[PDB]
């Protein structure tokens, strides 16, 4: 009957932890999510958050070159997901540390994730607020690194992402 | 304890917001000031968790949005969306709680006395926010050339302020404003560049005219001379380019714009350039401390990036100055957020103790506080 | 707390010597505070005496060819200070013994210095009250000539100045 589906505020718990800076010199170090993922439960009545793997600010001392480029090696190449990621770029001009919703839909995941993913997409886009940039991503190669993020930010300030040089 | 203790800087003058936290030489955040809400529906279908759109959300989202600057000038005109402006600067941009942090704002030149306890009431009754003060934009920029006494230009985006300085004290009867500033330039430029056939309307298309502006305009030193030096090249006319691959070409524009500054009858008011501006705020400040006013002039403001805009000052002030008397302009590296700079090295000074602007106080002082917590 | 560095009366105790004179006879000659500098405290708060060179009225014999060119070879390069002066001046109707307070702030100085330095301006120039000329000196080649000595007075001297002619 063409029900849709719906964000449960689950979502939007981790996302407003995510989103807001807290206490510089630990607690935006380790209490800042920088990656999550959000998933079409099994029922497909509601979208959730699940075990797909959630790395901080700090995790780059503990394991990682950063942790969106982690992110990107964990990210499935057959199934659609929204993303959530706050992308840090740097120069003298400006700082910028925006936050950032990804649609993710590989061009190998099925036509039967793609089309649910798709029509509730712009749903939790209105839910979300104090996001600065989106991304329709259609596969692994066109997010493989942070140059190829930065793109889609666009202008000429991203000088550096995530650390790195451009 | 110990933390980062990350007290909140705000800065606007003439339209353009600048935003960071106490310490930052770069901000956090740099947006227009307009606020966007819908003419009927939202921008996706029904209501969303909210539907106003500040700075880059109004940019990006035509034919559905009515629109206002707050600051149509170089006053503020409205309050009732300035409001939103920092609420959504704080809690959007930033992404902060401004309830338990500190914040440094600045006084817009040239404003009623109300302006700045409007802005100090608001702080104080819908932000919380504990302490806070208000400056004067002009001074933070006079204090990071290395004055305490001078005169100050912005030159921001909706007017040039022309702003003398004595001992922190701006002069109440030699002030002045030249509305006409970087904003006006931009329509001004493809004003000029439809001389060309590029029917430029659209927000995606004033996104690359102000690409143009901060990338490719420069004033002259002689406007014949920089025509004369043009057509006697081999290269004047150069491309451009979309971030979708397509073309577009620019040639003597560059300083065909920029030039209305120094003489506002070539894009047809009465009014007289920035150099005159300057030197009749000088003349009309007192006698005693004109002869300081000349080697002090400090261009701030988003417009003066343009090349050879001091350098030209410096040659148009010595034909206007009694030539016994010596000029001398400055202008900083980072002369583009100067005010809000010094804004934020303001910002992280913990001396409160002759002060007092806070969220006890107020509550005795009321909205004119800040006219009775200072000398 | 967004506000101003504030100046407690220690300053006042290094201006004594300069405030009030004593009898040229002796008291002057080892009491009359020539040159002295004063800096910001680097917790940030409050600008204090620095403690380097406190010239007088003896030392002009033994090596101080001029009181503040022996201040000229301490004063930093690229930083803010603050300092006065006592300057002796004869001019054509009177001998002048006046006192003078000196910012020093060069041209290519740290913005982040500047900004603290110069706000404080307004605090010490009320607590060194009996000062009658202020001296902007916008680096070394702004005061390594005698005669700006007497410009930065307003000029009018135009006789004598640390006892060499003008």
């Amino acid at each position: 009957m063409a029900s849709g589906v719906t964000v449960n505020d689950e979502v939007i718990k981790v996302f407003n932890d995510m989103k807001v800076r807290k206490s510089s010199t630990q607690e935006e170090i380790k209490k800042r999510k920088k990656a999550v993922l959000f998933c079409l439960s099994d029922d497909k009545r509601q979208i959730i958050v699940e075990e797909a793997k959630q790395i901080l600010v700090g995790d780059i001392g503990d394991t990682v070159e950063d942790p969106y480029t982690s992110f990107v090696k964990l990210l499935p190449l057959n199934d659609c997901r929204y993303a959530l990621y706050d992308a840090t770029y740097e120069t003298k001009e400006s700082k910028k540390e925006d936050l950032v919703f990804i649609f993710w839909a590989p061009e190998s995941a099925p036509l039967k994730s793609k089309m649910i993913y798709a029509s509730s997409k712009d749903a939790i886009k209105k839910k979300f607020t104090g996001i600065k940039h989106e991304w329709q991503v259609n596969g692994l190669d066109d997010i493989k690194d942070r140059s190829t993020l930065g793109e889609k930010l666009g202008g000429n300030v991203v000088v550096s992402l995530e650390g790195k040089p451009l | 304890d110990e933390d980062e203790t990350t007290a909140l800087v705000c800065d606007n003058g003439s339209g353009l917001v600048k935003a960071g936290f106490a310490g930052d030489d770069a901000p956090r955040a740099v947006f227009p000031s307009i606020v966007g809400r819908p003419r009927h529906q939202g921008v996706m279908v029904g209501m969303g968790q909210k539907d106003s759109y500040v700075g880059d959300e109004a940019q990006s989202k035509r034919g559905i949005l009515t629109l206002k600057y707050p600051i149509e000038h170089g006053i503020i005109t409205n309050w009732d969306d300035m409001e939103k402006i920092w609420h959504h600067t704080f809690y959007n941009e930033l992404r902060v709680a401004p309830e338990e942090h500190p914040t440094l704002l600045t006084e817009a030149p040239l404003n009623p006395k109300a302006n700045r306890e409007k802005m100090t009431q608001i702080m104080f009754e819908t932000f919380n926010v504990p302490a806070m003060y208000v400056a004067i934009q002009a001074v933070l920029s006079l204090y990071a050339s290395g004055r305490t006494t001078g005169i100050v230009l912005d030159s921001g985006d909706g007017v040039t302020h022309n702003v003398p300085i004595y001992e922190g004290y701006a002069l109440p009867h030699a002030i002045m404003r030249l509305d006409l500033a970087g904003r006006d330039l931009t329509d001004y430029l493809m004003k000029i560049l439809t001389e060309r056939g590029y029917s430029f309307v659209t927000t995606a298309e004033r996104e690359i005219v102000r690409d143009i502006k901060e990338k490719l305009c420069y004033v002259a030193l002689d406007f014949e001379n920089e025509m004369a030096t043009a057509a006697s090249s081999s290269s004047l006319e150069k491309s451009y380019e979309l971030p979708d691959g397509q073309v577009i070409t620019i040639g003597n524009e560059r300083f065909r714009c920029p030039e209305t500054l120094f003489q506002p009858s070539f894009i047809g008011m009465e009014s007289a350039g920035i150099h005159e501006t300057t030197y009749n705020s000088i003349m009309k400040c007192d006698i005693d401390i004109r002869k300081d006013l000349y080697a002090n002039n400090v261009m701030s403001g988003g417009t003066t990036m343009y090349p050879g805009i001091a350098d030209r000052m410096q040659k148009e002030i010595t034909a206007l100055a009694p030539s016994t008397m010596k000029i001398k302009i400055i202008a900083p590296p980072e002369r583009k957020y100067s005010v809000w700079i010094g804004g934020s090295i303001l910002a992280s000074l913990s001396t409160f103790q002759q002060m007092w602007i806070t969220k006890q106080e107020y509550d005795e002082a009321g909205p004119s506080i800040v006219h009775r917590k200072c000398f």
